[PDB]
């Protein structure tokens, strides 16, 4: 039975840079090998084929090369618009099996949360639910913090946040957190900015 | 040209059984292998195993050699596979994929079918919405995942940032769909289609 | 040097009759659609349905086929697995060698799980000598009988 290490799990890089994912096997596959590229909420999408093969599409930065036991796939030139995750597979022989799988980030310049907030919406009131919305627009360390403080009390145990994936227009995240005045900590504003 | 079909998202029972369907369109459906790989939420690619939908031949992974059964009508050109004795690690999602005459790489690949395993019922979203300027949509209280949220019909894609959905205390989903400068709410799985 | 060439094909045919009990007139589930090259190229349907005791019967008829070589003749074995398989063997080891090739080789997922019908046998070089490829009737059985047409004609390149 073929395994299949691939490293890294994880890679951060700026674009233009170059980056490189290894598949390595326990025995020879002789090259019959695939990589895959998955981006968010999405079907994987064949990159190269027959280890060193690129697909119909596949922009000219992305290559495959490998031999035996060993094989990886390079990104020179380091694209936004390629984050995402990685996987190899081989074909040698049935069964078939994939790679632990590759997570592609950016480094980018230091971006500060655009703050908004939104009262409960009237026909949320009427169904005995009140929840208030704290949206981070477009920052980029992933790192943030949303304190909540209604009658400037700190509230705790009753929120909920969620954050996308890095957006491939700007490399930034974005963040949204539930109540059912906020107070934004991040490392690209002075005094945590808060909106109520 | 090549296109792979998938059933839409199921609710499916614990311990009961579901049945996914592939209708390939755009080639000779008899003779390339049908491939199918399995995607737990958050985790990486498992091969299940191929179908050859002329002969009817399947090969397996051993895992799954009690889970899943392989079929194929060359009649409709749409290709099954079938789960029994739910348990919770098969709330996947489910992807088809076209091969070679051998199973090879997956080349062209279907859209995924989201199934969720439990004894919970149904629930639509309620969608609340909210106030460059920050407007959104609330998708409240919905079970199973997943919702889909457009902005205009799909005119609006730029600034939109839908967020990974959360699951409320009470076992329902939530999430938020806002863009900076009325939203399509699409529940398949309780055939809702709200456009607040 | 065709001689050699001719030995093997009747051993082919004899030990595939008899161990994989084939005949000229059975079914073939994989037929040869076309051959690709001062040679001169053949197809001879020797068909059955049981891969391993084929791929058993070629492997037997080309071990009697080289241990019948004279010392000589084996001596220049060697050069043609580098040539013809990018291997490296010794006339001590070409025999263990050339099975381990083949059964890599012919139980690899692109053989074994092909289910394509009509199969083409492509061969670059060729040096009036007479090639005859016995078409097995599986992608297995063929996928050794091509490995030896592979040394066969880098053979008549002497």
């Amino acid at each position: 039975d073929i395994q299949m290490t691939q490293s890294p799990a994880s890679l951060s890089a700026s674009v233009g840079e170059t980056v490189t994912i290894t598949c390595r096997t326990s025995g020879n596959i002789h090259n019959y090998l695939a990589w895959y590229q998955q981006k968010q909420g999405r079907s994987p999408q064949l990159l190269v084929n027959n280890a060193k093969t690129l697909a119909d599409g596949v922009p000219s930065r992305f290559s495959g090369s490998g031999s035996g036991t060993q094989y990886s796939l390079k990104i020179n030139s380091l694209q936004p618009e390629d984050i995402g995750s990685y996987y190899c597979q081989h074909f040698w022989i049935t069964p078939y099996t994939f790679g632990g799988g590759t997570k592609l980030e950016i480094k980018r310049t230091v971006a500060a949360p655009s703050v908004f907030i939104f009262p409960p919406s009237d026909e949320q009131l009427k169904s005995g639910t009140a929840s208030v919305v704290c949206l981070l627009n477009n920052f980029y360390p992933r790192e943030a913090k949303v304190q909540w403080k209604v009658d400037n009390a700190l509230q705790s145990g009753n929120s909920q946040e969620s954050v996308t994936e890095q957006d491939s227009k700007d490399s930034t995240y974005s963040l949204s957190s539930t109540l059912t005045a906020c107070e934004v900590t991040h490392q690209g504003l002075s005094s945590p900015v808060t909106k109520s | 040209q090549i296109q792979l079909q998938q059933s839409g998202a199921e609710l499916a029972r614990p311990g009961a059984s579901v049945k996914l369907s592939c209708k390939a369109s755009g080639y000779t459906f008899i003779t390339y292998w049908i491939q199918w790989v399995k995607q737990r939420p958050g985790q990486g690619l498992e091969w299940i195993g191929a179908i050859y939908p002329g002969d009817g031949d399947t090969r397996y992974t051993q895992k799954f050699k009690a889970k899943a059964t392989l079929t194929a009508d060359k009649s409709s050109s749409t290709a099954y596979m079938q789960l029994s004795t739910l348990t919770s690690e098969d709330s996947a999602v489910y992807f088809c994929a076209k091969g070679d005459t051998y199973p090879a790489a997956m080349d062209y690949w279907g859209q995924g079918t989201s199934v969720t395993v439990s004894s919970a019922s149904t629930k639509g979203p309620s969608v609340f919405p909210l106030a460059t300027a920050a407007l959104g949509c609330l998708v409240k209280d919905y079970f199973p995942e997943p919702v889909t949220v457009s902005w205009n019909s799909g005119a609006l894609t730029s600034g939109v940032h839908t967020f990974p959905a959360v699951l409320q205390s009470s076992g329902l989903y939530s999430l938020s769909s806002v863009v900076t400068v009325i939203c399509n709410v699409n529940h398949k799985p309780s055939n809702t289609k709200v456009d607040k | 040097i065709q001689t050699t060439v001719n030995t093997l094909s009747e051993r082919i045919s004899s030990k595939l009759e008899q161990e994989a009990n084939a005949s000229a007139q059975t079914k073939c589930d994989i037929e040869i659609g076309n051959f690709y090259i001062g040679c001169n190229i053949t197809v001879k349907n020797m068909c059955s349905a049981d891969a391993d005791a084929q791929l058993d019967a070629v492997l037997s008829a080309a071990t009697e086929t080289y241990s019948g070589l004279t010392p000589e003749q084996k001596a220049y074995v060697p050069a043609m697995f580098t040539a013809a398989l990018n291997i490296q063997t010794s006339v001590n080891t070409v025999v263990r060698d050339f099975e381990n090739y083949v059964k890599q080789t012919c139980n690899s997922s692109a053989v074994v799980d092909n289910k394509l019908k009509i199969q083409n046998v492509i061969i670059d070089e060729c040096y009036p000598t007479n090639l005859e490829f016995i078409n097995t009737g599986s992608s297995k059985g063929n996928c050794a009988i091509k490995a030896l047409m592979q040394l066969t004609t880098k053979a008549t390149t002497q």
